[PDB]
């Protein structure tokens, strides 16, 4: 089969500037009737794949000219004149020239902003959770930029470890920031022995690491 | 407008056989190259299979061949995709999409997650994230629903059944250590609106037929 190697594998980009994106296949790609099959295709955070490009250079009906297709034989090239909000996301080359038809590996686009510090809500277990025999204490942080965060547990002021998981909303198609949330998992028993649980959370908007608590 | 609708997603363990379906609206159907694509999780799209406008050449990648079937029915406007015989590396989310040259795929459906896995199906367990003094930031209240132990994915997430979507951050699904998943919603309203306004989180676990409306309160 056709490999398709893209390159960059993450691309940074302020909004307003220009981006460039590289699609190198392992044979030619002309086919026999003289057209050359490559197709750009973007795909926005959990939404199906969308057509940007087609045959090299044509832009599908939907698609803005900001968008452009180049290259020949074996190499092609995407370029966003200017990089809007709503661009990011994982783009791949595909090539149909050949059966079966293949796809690039991807190439993340990733929005660079301005800083934004989270904000922090914590929330305790539910009475209704603990009536079956395991506690969940869950830590968010919405709206912040950039991704890295700390959130680290204290359970009496003592830092836990190996109880807790983090999931990480993918940058959004609006304003480009993410969210976050950290989960304490813990039997009744457990919780039900310590009285303070915090969240602290340390981020570059922060003005110092953020603590919130509740006493059970 | 164009629609492309699948169904029939869900789990099936390694060895067993799983039918997709296609319901296309808004084109000339019987006039359209048709094909099946899939995306692994984490990774990229790859070719599964494709059916020419009379039905007569069906083209398998390798993988699938001898397994799978791809069919039509232009008066119903639907695309098929008969799975047997299926392997764990076949899980992944199948798009169908109208093909009008060369692959450049221009109508794509929502997607039909097909999990290839042993494990069995669980209903997940819905608790509410009550708004309090300490889910308060400034004038704002996060609330939310905290979605436990299901098996396997996805599940959905609505707020008063759609009305609700400014502020709504629903997160990715974790894998926990049992090897079941969870997964939280939580929406940011006006502190001010508590104890006025109505929050119900809608949950949906189809392949457990899990419909769930819990009223989160403060
Ligand atoms: O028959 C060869 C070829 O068929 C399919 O690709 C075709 C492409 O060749 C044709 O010219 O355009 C249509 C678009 O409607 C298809 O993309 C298979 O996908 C391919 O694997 C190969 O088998
Ligand atoms: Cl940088
Ligand atoms: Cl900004
Ligand atoms: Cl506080
Ligand atoms: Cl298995
Ligand atoms: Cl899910
Ligand atoms: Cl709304
Ligand atoms: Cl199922």
């Amino acid at each position: 089969d056709v490999v398709m190697t893209q390159s960059p594998l993450s691309l940074p980009v302020t909004l307003g500037q220009p981006a460039s994106i590289s699609c190198r296949s392992s044979q030619s790609l002309v086919y026999s009737d003289g057209n050359t099959y490559l197709a750009w295709f973007q795909q926005r955070p959990g939404q199906s794949p969308r057509r940007l490009i087609y045959r090299v250079s044509n832009r599908d009906s939907g698609v803005p000219d900001r968008f452009s297709g180049s290259g020949s034989g074996t190499d092609f090239t995407l370029k966003i004149s200017r990089v809007e909000a709503e661009d990011v996301g994982v783009y791949y080359c595909l090539q149909g020239t050949h059966g079966p038809h293949t796809f690039g590996q991807g190439t993340n686009l990733e929005i660079k902003r301005t800083v934004a510090a989270p904000s922090v809500f914590i929330f305790p277990p539910s009475d209704e959770q603990l009536k079956s025999g395991t506690a969940s204490v869950v830590c968010l942080l919405n709206n912040f930029y950039p991704r890295e965060a700390k959130v680290q547990w204290k359970v009496d002021n003592a830092l836990q470890s190996g109880n807790s998981q983090e999931s990480v909303t993918e940058q959004d198609s609006k304003d480009s920031t993410y969210s976050l949330s950290s989960t304490l998992t813990l039997s009744k028993a457990d919780y039900e022995k310590h009285k303070v649980y915090a969240c602290e959370v340390t981020h570059q908007g922060l003005s110092s690491p953020v603590t919130k608590s509740f006493n059970r | 407008e164009v629609q492309l609708v699948e169904s029939g997603g869900g789990l099936v363990q390694p060895g067993g056989s799983l039918r997709l379906s296609c319901a296309a609206s808004g084109f000339i159907f019987r006039d359209s190259w048709m094909t099946w694509v899939r995306q692994a999780p984490g990774k990229g799209p790859e070719w599964v299979a494709d059916i020419n406008q009379g039905g007569s050449h069906k083209y398998y990648v390798d993988s699938v061949k001898g397994r799978f079937t791809i069919s039509r029915d232009d008066a119903k406007n639907s695309l098929y995709l008969q799975m047997n015989s299926l392997r764990a590396e076949d899980t992944a989310v199948y798009y169908c999409a109208r093909d009008p040259e060369f692959g450049a795929l221009d109508y794509w459906g929502q997607g039909a997650l097909v999990t290839v896995s042993s494990a069995s199906t669980k209903g997940p367990s819905v608790f509410p994230l009550a708004p309090s003094s300490k889910s308060t930031s400034g004038g704002t209240a996060a609330l939310g629903c905290l979605v436990k132990d299901y098996f396997p994915e996805p599940v959905t997430v609505s707020w008063n059944s759609g009305a609700l979507t400014s502020g709504v951050h629903t997160f990715p699904a974790v894998l926990q250590s049992s090897g079941l998943y969870s997964l939280s919603s939580v929406v940011t309203v006006p502190s001010s609106s508590l104890g006025t306004q109505t929050y119900i989180c809608n949950v949906n676990h189809k392949p457990s037929n899990t419909k769930v409306d819990k009223k989160v309160e403060p």
